[PDB]
């Protein structure tokens, strides 16, 4: 069940860090940015 | 290490099945007179000498597919990632290979040229990596001995092998093609003053003295 | 940009003609379709 | 609320790799990885502990006697000017970290701001994680001597 | 946008659409004893 963990969190991270890379060159980050964002915190703080 | 890295000279491999033989051929080019790329053969080292020399090209970037888009919208080592973007620079004459919008393929009217470029621009020199089959997937790191995909960043064409009549060529076409990438020198080593493999050197005797021949000319 | 991914990743999509190495090409393909438009025995099966 | 669920987030992961160095022997395996996995990312280590340290500076250069003068009223409210000057009148701070600093205020029409409620917004969250960090890196530091 | 009309391009040739649009079509005619003689438009190189 650990490295199933670990598996998953790979995956959230690589989703994550194309989020980023959208919002990279943006001034500003919307609402909708915003929300998917904290969700995809909160699993992850849930991970860790 | 068992991973590749970047600013590593690697070469690029191939296996065509010719008169039920397998012959195993290694991406080449020159830099000067003729840009585009060839296949040397390099099953038969026992009884002919291979020109390896041409034959390597040094991993510079290896960046996220999403990276890649907003350092192209914008404009040390890292492992290598299924699903990412590289950029490969021919070691000798310091080119960059790219998917030449050229062709001269009679077989295949879809496929394009592949060959030397002198400056990285665009999305014409960038090459995604991916699996050959499902033992590996993306986000994984590329093991030394995989056999590996790549697919033009900007035409969306896999470097493939063509066989017509015995004769052995390399195109950006849409058909696949495998590629083994051996590693030649790692990056990581970056000792001077010893003899490394591929080396050009003059051979002295004593102080003076060195080993010649009369004339180039034949 | 998805369906045009997708069709480029199976060519056999675009059928005999457009296939490469080996395919005629769009225009011989349209001259072979009236060809055999031409011909009855192509063009329909035998009768009886 | 987006940065703080952010800090929120690194100290749970900074938390989760001092977990995994419990218990751990002097040389032993799982230091050797946790400070290549450091050394890899090393440049945005240093990004965050440059981050921490200029907002950890930033609590006893806004006490000092200088500061005081630069606001001998005291209500804690002094405009960017006023702050440009001091922060290069203690000597501690670079043109682009002041720069950021003066970036991440907000001011008003008037150009003025409340200082107290802006280096405490940005001062507490900093001494609460840069201490897990602190602890990461002496714990690796005695560990792998 | 670029890279899939790039595509496209590469996938069509303007010699091979010119060459379609130029293929004659077989119309309706007027005989000489006043009929009229239709080709078959559902096996035949249409307008469409």
């Amino acid at each position: 069940v650990i490295i199933s963990t670990v598996d998953y969190l790979l995956r959230l991270q690589e989703s994550i860090s194309d989020f980023y890379w959208y919002y990279s060159g943006k001034d500003i980050i919307d609402e909708s940015g915003q929300h998917n964002f904290s969700k995809a915190l909160a699993v992850t703080k849930q991970i860790f | 290490i068992q991973f590749l890295r970047t600013e590593d000279e690697v070469v690029l491999q191939c296996i065509a099945n010719i008169h039920k033989e397998q012959r195993k051929f290694c991406l080449a080019a020159e830099g000067l007179g003729n840009r585009l790329c060839f296949l040397e053969p390099t099953s038969e080292a026992k009884y002919v000498p291979p020109d390896l020399c041409v034959c390597n090209f040094v991993l510079e970037q290896s960046l996220s597919v999403r990276a890649l888009q907003e350092m192209l919208a914008n404009t040390g080592h890292r492992t290598l990632l299924y699903g990412h973007a590289i950029l490969l620079r021919h070691s000798f004459s310091g080119m960059y290979l790219t998917c030449l919008t050229t062709s001269r393929s009679q077989t295949d009217k879809l496929a394009f040229d592949v060959g030397l470029r002198e400056n990285a621009t665009g999305e014409a020199c960038w090459w995604t990596i991916h699996p050959a089959s499902k033992q590996r997937s993306e986000g994984e790191k590329v093991r030394i001995g995989d056999d590996l995909i790549l697919v033009s960043v900007s035409s969306e064409r896999y470097l493939h092998l063509s066989v017509s009549n015995g004769n052995v060529q390399v195109d950006a076409s849409f058909m696949q093609t495998l590629w083994n990438v051996h590693p030649t020198c790692s990056g990581s080593s970056i000792e001077e003053g010893y003899l490394l493999g591929g080396h050009v050197v003059r051979l002295f005797h004593g102080h003076d003295e060195c080993l010649t021949i009369p004339s180039t000319d034949q | 940009s998805v369906v045009v991914k997708l069709l480029i990743r199976r060519p056999e999509c675009f059928g005999p003609a457009l296939r490469g190495e080996g395919g005629n090409g769009l225009l011989a393909a349209m001259q072979g379709a009236i060809k055999i438009s031409e011909n009855p025995a192509l063009d329909l099966p035998s009768q009886g | 609320e987006l940065l703080k669920e952010l800090l929120d987030l690194l100290q749970d992961m900074v938390v989760m790799l001092l977990s995994l160095l419990e218990g751990n022997v002097v040389n032993g395996t799982i230091g050797k990885q946790m400070v290549d996995t450091l050394v890899e990312s090393s440049t945005n280590v240093e990004m965050i502990l440059k981050f921490f340290d200029m907002f950890l500076k930033l609590k006893d250069l806004t006490s000092s006697d200088t500061f005081k003068e630069y606001d001998p009223d005291g209500k804690g409210i002094i405009s960017k000017k006023e702050f440009q000057k001091a922060m290069e009148g203690q000597k501690q701070y670079t043109q682009s970290e002041i720069d950021f600093l003066l970036s991440c205020a907000e001011a008003d029409e008037n150009d003025m701001f409340n200082y107290v409620d802006f280096v405490d917004r940005f001062h507490e969250p900093a001494k609460d994680i840069g201490f897990n960090v602190a602890v990461l890196l002496t714990n690796l530091s005695e560990h792998m001597p | 946008a670029i890279r899939i009309r790039s595509i496209l391009r590469s996938l069509v040739p303007t010699e091979d659409l010119v060459g379609i649009i130029s293929i004659p079509l077989k119309l309706p005619s007027l005989n000489k004893d006043g009929s009229i003689s239709e080709p078959d438009m559902a096996a035949n190189f249409c307008p469409d």
